[PDB]
DNA sequence: GCATCCGTGAGTCGAGGG
DNA sequence: TATAATGGGAGCTGTCACGGATGC
RNA sequence: CCCUCGA
């Protein structure tokens, strides 16, 4: 699963040819996609959504 | 910093490092006109050093010297510097007695008199790079084959 | 008075010429050239002189008479066309006007 | 990004002689009017206004267009300068 | 020509009076009704040059 | 220290 | 799926002791002495907190929030004295040609002092990343010369010759063995890590070094 | 609408009025109410006691004094931009000893500002707040030595500037001490000068071993007091000739004189306690029958050995203790400034009965009351306590009198504040808040008086305590002071109880500070309630036991900079405090008796009284505060209403029928949204601003002079020239905007002209002048425009004219024209936006209504919340906020739910499904089945673990309906939000920051006199600073001319700047940049130090950059 | 302190690429007055400069046409958008302004980390580069897309966060 | 060779009010 | 322009680290 | 300036 490091890592090797210039664009790209994902994905915070477990 | 999560290069503290060690103190004074105690930077006494081997001469016998950053700091060649950077009273006084000159290496200086510094595009090696059109470069060329 | 250490942040300067001011002079001077420039040397340079835009001041009609010999009345009808022409080229083109503040 | 500035870093030994040529460049069109230009016609950098398809003002943008053409020599003691001026003026009325 | 350099050092008295225009031998700002430097005074026109531009 | 007391012990003098 | 732990496990918010105190129990908490109370509260977020226990937290919190302050003032003033004494170092050069090098090392002695173990990952690059050879390396059938940048890859080539006990050592060309005036050269600096190429000369370190070190300064617990 | 309030705790007494700290410090200060001869010692009364007799006619006598009516009204007084205040009168008699005549008056000796009602001051119009200090307690304090284990140190405070701190040390060497003035001298000989023998110290102090022996000096015992006391003198006193009157003078002014020296009575109070001893007076010793009599000193010194040797019973002290902190209200601070001023005048008293005739002269002769009004005027105006009141809304107000400093006259100095001071003590329970604070350098210093919390009359702080009795709680409540707190086990708020006993077997309670589990039959006292342990602010966020402390305080201190607004509602979750701080903050209007309203007006509200007493009440009507918020009363009652006593007449502003009203209850939806609230910003919904929620009303000040100058008058004229009918349109005769008049920038509100300096006209000038055929004017126009962004409508005009009644200005001012502008804000992209539980930011989108995330039933949500902010911020309380408010929402109700008392999840659990059946039945009544997108989110959250397996939908959209959440339709496709959503009702605040203040641009503008570069500020049209570090920013690109772009053409050059102007509008490149004028200044600064700056070439050959003008 | 300088607040730029920022339409024409002077005086707006002048002088006597007129002006051009306090080099960055409609400064979303930038309310300085030479140094040095590594580590500094990786972990 | 007094430092920009 | 008049008066305190001279 | 408030 992509998460903050992956893509991170991604950025950079990218950012060697990709680089600086597809690096650029590729940025943007995630940033798009990222943000209409999390957009229609369902997250929220419900007080239920702090679950403490029983073995507490 | 590592305790922290801060990842950061060590060379950037190698170049702060390099500048506490910047000067020395002087063990013995040689063939110079130096004193025993008195403190320059080391590139003055090797480069001292180097003027009186080549003289034949005794050789300055010198003692590394580590100060902090702000030691390090006011002890700078340059009185702009060191006057715009805190003890402005001492460091001007010592400059005026001492009839100091800032020959404008570093960045302060130039932008306090406003000029362009020497970094970047301000940088000798690049600034002087001149831009012409293969026209006008062969109209010259030819300007120069006439003659 | 005062101290302006209690403050003289606030205080503007109003000697100084701000660049709009000093471009519009500027602007000002160019413009005059040119439209002076629309006259015969003669009767540019007398209007120069008798409003003073050459040695700084404002000669009478009896120097700028003497300067070019002629007859005051003569050179008072020199500046007088010239002024006469440059009132027909300003109302002809309308480029001096903004100027009048 | 602004397009092939890889290229651009590619071809000179410091990133700071890049901005002294393109700036120097675009000085050089704007003096001259862009009739220096070594850009063809159709390789002109060009604005959307509201009526149509006109010139790119930015003489930058021109300026390491021109640059990556290849069709630009830069470097230190090309020609002295009062020459260089000379010349321009010459070929190029301002 | 081209600034390469910035010295500090001493000043003589001579050094001193070779700058000044004058001396000032008055406490005296400006006159109290006609709001103009008095004469031998701090704002004095005679020493530190005129106040409006050619006049 | 206090110019005051030194003039006033110099009046004190005489 | 749960928010909290997707939104913890991407990198997007949160960490494990926030996620603790909303679920779980708050934790323990600090006198104003700094002495630590011998009763925690049992309490989280969701839960709630009696006023007692607001109270102590609140010592906590207050605490470190002047910490917090104090902190912003003297980091401040770090920073600008590594500006003034850093800026004017610049790249005037491309190489001083000096011979002097300085040598990083793989492995740090354990506490213990059993034996030699290896650096951890993250500071080996810190010390080896874009930097320049000074010595002609031979590892795992590789050459890496001199004059050579290490990129990220030849680090963790080192680092594998490290494991398999090649090298324990990298020589490599660094600022304090630069022989250049007022500035250091291209080669004793190595990379520019912002381009993860060589540094162009005119880029001026000092002030680079001066706001790399002082820029997390804030951050400094 | 219905108000269901929680929590079983039964408080037993209500908050106390919350501005008494202000009100009676003052009326405490002052006297003025009270009968002089029953006036008591302290107060202004005591300044003149101390003040008075003045000896040496000889003899100056202080009788009484009174305070008269002001001179006028408090609106008055804002409207002229004078100060309310009352004139000080006081009844002096001239005595001469001789000849035995006697000439009594009454002086006047100026006024004093008077505290209106709700606790402020009116300063030069201005109303503004003097805040409450803080810091140690005058009295005697032993603490550890940091250098020396072991050993104490002994310090003696007296109250600010009532004379010096005084310590006992015990030295290396074993004899003890004294530091006076920084002066390290024995202590032996002042015990000499006393009037102690070594008989005496030697039977009092001889019982600890070693220490008394340092003590016994030979050479000291061998001379009397007097020659002690001059030597004494020449110890502290080098070169002053040792006189014996002089010495006497001098140390009894020291130590003995009250006129100088003063513990406060809390010093003296804390000293007898401490040092287990009874003072006389207030002094360290006294001036007895021609010897000085010891009253601190020895006791001090027994406590000081008696600690040092291990003696029980002996303890070092925390000066960060409650107990040992007190607080300097108002009335002490300008009781302090009056005892100076009052100080100078007697100076100035004595000055006057050396000079002049001896047989004639007055108390009126004698007396210049000029020297006390400057004290007062420098405290009232230029003091650091004395603060611009913030009246951005009520609670503003009310805080802001509330507060507590530890800076100020005699207060800590910052960055000489270390931790402990900013710490909270244990002590800081029930009486300071932990929570109100500034983020920043402030932290800790400034502070929050708590709910319950009390000022005494020594100004240590009391909170309330229930008295428990054989584990029955009574309703007798104690305030007490830290001290007396630390003295009991106290349980808390929260104890069950059946009855007035305690039901629990194992109760919490406090010993001194510490947590401990207490029998019933152990506990002494119990807790009022939970809101005694924070402020008004922080009593004011719901579910705070679920907000972490930080954004708990961001919440408190936003709520304090929430905007008043038109539609501004009370919000659906209160925790009950809201009313109270309505009533307090004198916002709004209530009935005095019982009675019948006679009229009703948008102006005034009639009411006829059971006495049969006809009352008319105005209303405030859009008044600008101090902050340029409205302020306008809008009646609640109606003609024939039966109204009783303190029923409500009228709202405040930021406030609805009584309760207080910071913002709007709009309806959220916690999800992110397309990046647009991404990192805290938010997404809002145009309707929003279709109905006018958080839209504001805010007036702005505008004021001009009309002076005579040596050129000619300066004068407000229609008549202005170079000008059009258009520009005067809206201009009256006089050349004053007209009432009404909408304005835009560039717009004349005050026309003015004057007369032009003396011109000699450039060679340009003069040809276009006869080429145009005009004369130059005489005048110019200086009329006072319309600052770039702003604009509005013209509500008001104010004119004062000299040569006219009741109006006379400053010397040289004609006249004074102000014009009030109005503008009404909607909410806008950039405004800021905060809950109560720190939620903050400001609205970076605002979205057509069809765009927003929609109800099944076509509802649209307002606010658009990221879910991001919460986990790492920790604060929950907005969360159930939310969730009640869902339920609130569809029940059509509101909810009290006070702090820790509040409602529970069960409960909140059991309205949300009487809501969804609301909703639901609704719904399924309407004959309308679940819709299939509905199923396709029940099966995400069945995957999720949110459902039950096998349940109908309508089950499942109930269970998920219980956890707060419903299902969501994006407006722009139609498909629904792949999981469910959190909705419901949040109260969310228009904060006082807004971007229409905050934008600002400028090309060139004003520059600075001496340094020739741009002025600062948005009202003066100032350029940004470029500082230090952004120049090190441009240093690190490595970019130079962008760098000396900003230190040379953008501005302190004047050629390049006017080149670089000149060059652009020519559409030519900008010139190489000259040298910076400030440097020019550097050089010429320099060279009046006696310091040759010379800039060289290479050659080492000098350069000129004064270009010839400043060489002879 | 400097000319051609301002400051606004700053809102959340997403529909932004990483070389672009919002600039408020009259923070655009104050800053860049006298190229729109000139350029007015290009078309036929305005006979001269002080007319043009003393046209924008007065809010109501502003049309439409010197609107285009200011989009042709900074076609290309990059401002200089700043957070105080500039802790690195990256507390100053170069961006090619789009104008916007309302009184805020947008902002790219990645950007922010450099900056420490939130949507909390907080405000940002704008700068204009003047000659050629500051806008070159400005767009191939100083733009935003041209420094996507941090100077101090070496790793991404322009990276996903928050949102970003939410969805894309999602 | 070791204590003690004296001088100099102690984040930035922005706003507002005085 | 003349009785004689003859040594002032403010005081104000909860920081810390470094260099430097100064005093056992 | 100092105070307060923002980042
Ligand atoms: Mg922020
Ligand atoms: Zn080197």
């Amino acid at each position: 699963p992509q998460e903050k490091n992956s893509l991170k890592d991604l950025v950079y090797q990218a950012f060697l040819r990709l680089g600086m210039e597809k690096t650029a664009r590729l940025l943007d790209a995630l940033k798009y996609y990222g943000f209409t994902f999390s957009t229609t994905s369902g997250i929220t915070i419900g007080i239920d959504d702090a679950v403490i477990p029983e073995e507490k | 910093y590592r305790a922290q999560g801060v990842k950061l290069h060590d060379k950037h503290i190698e170049i702060v490092v390099r500048q506490m060690m910047k000067y020395v103190e002087v063990t013995d004074p040689g063939d110079s006109r130096l004193l025993e105690g008195q403190v320059l930077e080391k590139w003055d006494v090797e480069a001292l050093n180097e003027r009186l081997i080549a003289e034949g001469k005794t050789p300055v016998a010198w003692k590394p010297l580590l100060m902090g950053v702000t030691k390090s700091a006011l002890s700078t060649k340059s009185w702009l510097s060191a006057a715009s950077f805190q003890n402005t009273t001492h460091v001007l006084t010592e400059a005026a007695i001492a009839g100091k000159k800032d020959e404008l290496i570093g960045l302060k200086e130039n932008v306090i008199l406003g000029r362009l510094i020497p970094a970047g595009t301000g940088s000798d090696f690049v600034r002087f790079t001149q831009v012409v059109d293969q026209k006008t470069l062969k109209a010259i060329e030819e300007a120069r084959k006439e003659a | 008075p005062v101290s302006l250490e209690t403050y003289g942040d606030f205080i503007p300067d109003e000697h100084l010429p701000s660049p709009v001011d000093a471009a519009t002079q500027s602007l000002l001077s160019e413009e005059l050239e040119k439209a002076l420039s629309k006259l015969s040397e003669r009767e540019a340079m007398v209007l120069k002189l008798r409003k003073g835009l050459i040695d700084g001041r404002e000669h009478t009609l009896e120097e700028v008479g003497a300067f070019f010999g002629v007859t005051r009345e003569r050179i008072r009808q020199i500046e007088n066309k010239a002024l006469r022409k440059l009132k027909y080229h300003e109302s002809r083109t309308r480029k001096l006007r903004d100027f009048l503040d | 990004a602004e397009p092939g500035i890889d290229k651009l870093f590619g071809m000179v030994d410091s990133k700071y002689r890049l901005t002294v040529v393109v700036a120097k460049r675009a000085q050089q069109l704007l003096r001259h009017g862009f009739k220096n230009t070594v850009l063809e016609p159709e390789e002109r950098p060009k604005m959307q206004t509201l009526e149509g398809l006109f010139d790119d003002p930015n003489a930058v943008t021109w300026a390491m267009k021109e640059l990556l053409t290849g069709r630009l020599v830069f470097g230190e003691n090309l020609v002295p300068e009062d020459r260089l001026q000379k010349e321009m003026e010459r070929l190029y009325p301002v | 020509k081209e600034v390469r350099k910035v010295r500090i050092a001493l000043a003589s008295p001579e050094k001193i009076r070779s700058w000044s225009y004058g001396e000032v031998e008055k406490p005296e700002t400006i006159n109290y009704r006609t709001l103009k430097p008095e004469r031998d005074g701090l704002f004095d026109e005679r020493i530190f040059g005129p106040i409006k531009d050619y006049e | 220290s206090d110019p005051v007391r030194q003039y006033l012990h110099e009046i004190g003098q005489v | 799926f749960n928010p909290l732990y997707v939104m913890a496990q991407s990198g997007a918010r949160g960490n494990p002791q926030q996620i603790r105190q909303l679920c779980g129990l708050r934790g323990l908490m600090q006198k104003p002495s700094g002495e630590t109370f011998e009763v925690p509260v049992r309490s989280s977020f969701r839960e709630g907190l009696t006023v007692l226990e607001y109270f102590i937290s609140s010592h906590g919190a207050r605490k470190g929030g002047a910490d917090t302050a104090l902190r912003t003032a003297d980091s401040g003033y770090l920073t600008r004295k590594l500006v003034d004494v850093t800026h004017e170092i610049v790249v005037r050069e491309a190489d001083c040609g000096t011979t002097n090098y300085i040598s990083v090392p793989l492995f740090q002695p354990d506490e213990v002092t059993r034996s030699l173990r290896l650096r951890k990952r993250a500071d080996i690059e810190a010390g080896l990343y874009g930097r320049v050879l000074a010595r002609e390396v031979e590892v795992l059938g590789v050459r890496l010369e001199e004059g050579r940048y290490l990129s990220m890859d030849d680090v963790h080539l080192l680092i594998k010759a490290a494991e398999a006990g090649e090298i324990q050592e990298v020589p490599v060309r660094s600022p304090l063995t630069c022989q250049t005036r007022y500035g250091v050269c291209q080669k004793c600096y190595g990379y520019d890590l912002s381009m993860a190429r060589p540094v162009s000369i005119g880029e001026a370190v000092g002030i680079v070094a001066a706001q790399s070190i002082g820029e997390p300064g804030t951050q400094l617990t | 609408m219905e108000i269901k309030r929680f929590g079983r705790i039964r408080e037993v007494i209500p908050l106390p009025p919350l501005t008494e700290i202000q009100v009676e410090s003052y009326r405490r200060a002052l006297q003025a109410d009270v009968p002089p001869e029953k006036r008591e010692n302290v107060g202004i009364q005591a300044a003149f006691r101390e003040t008075f007799p003045i000896e040496e006619g000889l003899v100056l006598d202080f009788l009484e004094y009174r305070l008269g009516e002001p001179p006028f009204p408090q609106d008055e007084c804002r409207e002229k931009d004078l100060t309310y205040q009352a004139p000080l009168y006081a009844r002096l008699q001239l005595i001469h000893k001789d000849t035995g005549l006697i000439k009594e008056d009454e002086v006047f000796l100026g006024h004093i500002p008077l505290m209106t009602e709700d606790g402020s001051f009116i300063i030069n119009g201005a109303d503004r707040v003097i805040v409450s200090q803080i810091h140690r307690s005058p009295g005697v304090y032993f603490t550890p030595d940091p250098a020396r284990p072991g050993r104490y140190i002994a310090s003696i405070i007296p109250l600010p500037k009532r004379g010096p701190w005084i310590d006992l040390e015990v030295e290396p060497n074993g004899v003890v001490s004294m530091k006076v003035n920084k002066r390290k001298f024995p202590l032996v000989l002042l015990l000499r000068v006393l009037g102690y023998d070594q008989e005496t110290l030697a039977r009092e102090l001889g019982a600890y071993g070693e220490l008394v022996q340092g003590l016994m000096d030979e050479s000291v015992f061998a001379m009397r007091p007097e020659e002690a006391l001059i030597r004494l003198f020449t110890l502290l006193r080098p070169g002053d000739p040792p006189k014996r009157d002089k010495a006497v003078a001098y140390v009894y002014g020291l130590i003995a004189d009250p006129r100088r020296y003063d513990l406060g009575e809390a010093g003296r109070y804390k000293a007898e306690e401490k040092l287990g001893i009874r003072l006389s007076g207030r002094t360290l010793a006294r001036f007895e029958d021609g010897e000085f009599k010891d009253e601190v000193f020895l006791p001090t010194l027994r406590y000081l050995f008696a600690l040092t040797a291990g003696v029980p019973g002996h303890e070092v002290d925390d000066i960060d203790h409650l107990g040992n902190r007190r607080i300097r209200t108002v009335g002490e601070l300008m009781t302090d400034q009056f005892r100076v001023g009052l100080a100078r005048l007697a100076r100035g008293v004595r000055e006057r009965m050396l000079m002049g005739s001896e047989d004639s002269l007055t108390p009126a002769k004698l007396v210049n009351s000029r020297p006390l009004e400057a004290a007062i005027r420098e405290f009232f105006s230029r003091s650091q306590l004395s603060q611009f009141k913030d009246e951005t809304n009520p609670l503003s107000s009310l805080r802001h009198k509330r507060r507590i400093s530890a800076l100020g006259p005699g207060g800590l100095t910052r960055e000489r504040a270390g931790f402990d001071v900013r710490d909270v003590h244990r002590t800081h329970y029930g009486r300071i808040c932990p929570v109100e604070t500034p983020e920043g350098a402030n932290i800790g210093l400034i502070t929050s008086l708590a709910a319950y919390a009390r000022v005494d009359e020594l100004g240590f702080i009391r909170t309330p305590y229930r008295r428990v009795v054989g584990g029955v709680v009574t309703d007798e409540v104690v305030y007490m002071t830290a001290t007396e707190e630390d003295r009991y086990t106290i349980a808390q708020a929260n104890t069950p109880l059946e009855g007035n006993r305690i039901a629990a077997e194992r109760v919490v309670a406090r010993r001194k500070g510490e947590p401990v589990i207490v029998s019933p039959e152990e506990v002494e006292f119990m807790d009022v309630s939970p809101k005694q342990v924070f402020s008004v602010n922080t009593n004011l966020i719901p579910f705070l036991e679920h907000d972490d402390a930080n954004r708990a305080l961001m919440g408190s201190n936003m709520q304090t900079q929430a905007v008043p607004l038109i539609r501004a509602q009370a919000p659906v979750v209160m925790t009950g405090l809201e009313e109270r701080v309505v009533r307090d903050s004198l916002a709004a209007l209530y009935a005095e008796e019982d009675g019948e309203v006679a009229k009703v007006d948008g102006n005034r509200i009639v009411v006829r009284y059971e006495d049969g007493r006809l009352v008319e009440y105005p209303l405030r009507r859009f008044y600008r505060s101090n902050q340029g918020t409205a302020l306008d009363q809008r009646p609640r009652v109606v003609v024939g209403q039966r109204v009783r006593k303190g029923d409500l007449l009228a709202d405040g502003p930021a406030s609805e029928n009584g309760f207080l009203a910071l913002g709007q209850n709009v309806l959220v939806a916690i999800m992110p949204f397309d990046g647009y609230n991404f990192e805290d910003a938010i997404v809002i919904s145009e309707e929003l601003l279709k109905r006018d929620f958080y839209t504001s009303i805010h007036i702005e000040r505008y004021e001009i002079e009309a002076r005579d100058t040596k050129l000619g008058p300066e004068r407000i004229t229609r008549d202005i020239p170079h000008l059009s009918e258009a520009a005067l349109r809206d201009l009256d005769e006089e050349g004053v905007v007209r009432i009404g008049a909408e304005v835009k920038p560039g717009d004349i509100l005050v026309g003015r002209t004057s007369f032009k300096g003396e011109s000699e006209p450039t060679p340009e000038e003069r040809l276009l002048r006869s080429i145009f055929g005009e004369k130059a004017r005489d005048v110019k126009d200086t009329s006072l425009r319309v600052p770039p962004g702003e604009g509005g409508i013209v509500v008001r005009t104010v004119r004062l004219r000299r040569g006219d009644p009741g109006v006379e200005l400053k010397p040289g001012v004609r006249e004074v024209v102000r014009v009030y502008v109005a503008q009404k804000r909607k909410l806008q992209v950039g405004d800021k936006l905060a809950n109560r539980h720190g939620n903050k930011g400001v609205v970076a989108k605002i979205l057509p209504v069809e765009d927003m995330p929609h109800l099944p039933d076509g509802t649209p949500v307002d606010v658009i919340l990221n879910p991001l902010g919460v986990p790492s911020r920790m604060n929950l309380g907005q969360i159930l906020e939310t969730h009640l408010g869902l339920a609130g929402y569809f029940l059509g109700q509101r909810y009290i739910s006070p702090i820790f008392d509040g409602a529970k999840e069960p409960e909140i659990k059991e309205l949300l499904a009487q809501a969804f059946e609301v909703y639901f039945g609704k719904r399924k009544g309407e004959g309308f089945g679940v819709d299939k997108r509905e199923v396709e989110v029940l099966r995400r959250a069945e995957k999720l673990g949110l459902v039950t397996p096998g349940k109908t939908p309508e089950e499942q959209l109930k269970e998920l309906f219980l956890q707060g959440k419903v299902v969501l339709y994006d407006g722009r496709t139609g498909e629904p939000i792949e999981g469910p959503i959190v909705v419901g009702q949040m109260f969310i605040m228009k904060l006082y920051h807004m971007v229409e203040d905050k934008m600002h641009a400028r090309s060139t503008g004003p520059y600075s006199l001496i340094t020739q570069q741009p002025l600062g500020g948005k009202a003066q049209f100032g350029g940004q600073r470029f500082g230090e570090m952004e120049v090190w920013a441009l240093e690190a690109y490595g970019a130079a001319h962008t760098l000396q772009e900003m230190l040379t053409l953008k501005s302190d050059d004047i050629e390049g700047r006017n080149a670089a102007y000149e060059a652009i509008i020519k559409g030519e490149d900008v010139p190489e940049p000259s040298v910076p004028e400030s440097f020019r200044v550097l050089v010429k600064e320099l060279q009046a130090l006696a310091l040759d700056v010379q800039t060289l070439d290479e050659k080492d050959n000098p350069v000129d950059i004064f270009e010839g003008l400043a060489s002879k | 302190r400097v000319d051609y300088s301002g400051r606004s607040v700053i809102v959340v730029g997403p529909q932004l690429k990483l070389h672009q920022c919002g600039l408020p339409k009259r923070m655009a024409l104050e800053l860049f007055k006298p190229f729109l002077l000139k350029k007015m005086e290009e078309k036929g707006i305005a006979p001269n400069v002080k007319a043009a002048r003393r046209m924008l002088e007065r809010q109501r006597d502003i049309k439409d046409e010197v609107w285009d007129a200011l989009e042709e002006v900074i076609h290309g051009k990059v401002v200089l958008l700043n957070r105080a306090p500039t802790l690195h080099r990256l507390g100053i960055q170069a961006f090619q302004p789009v104008l916007v409609e309302g009184q805020s400064i947008q902002l790219h979303p990645l950007v922010c980390e450099a900056f420490n930038a939130d949507f909390d309310g907080d405000q940002m300085a704008v700068h204009v580069p003047l000659s050629s030479f500051a806008q070159a140094e400005a767009r191939i040095q100083m733009l935003s897309a041209h420094n996507l590594l941090s100077p101090a580590s070496g790793e991404p500094l322009a990276k996903p966060s928050r949102d970003i990786i939410l969805g894309l972990y999602y």
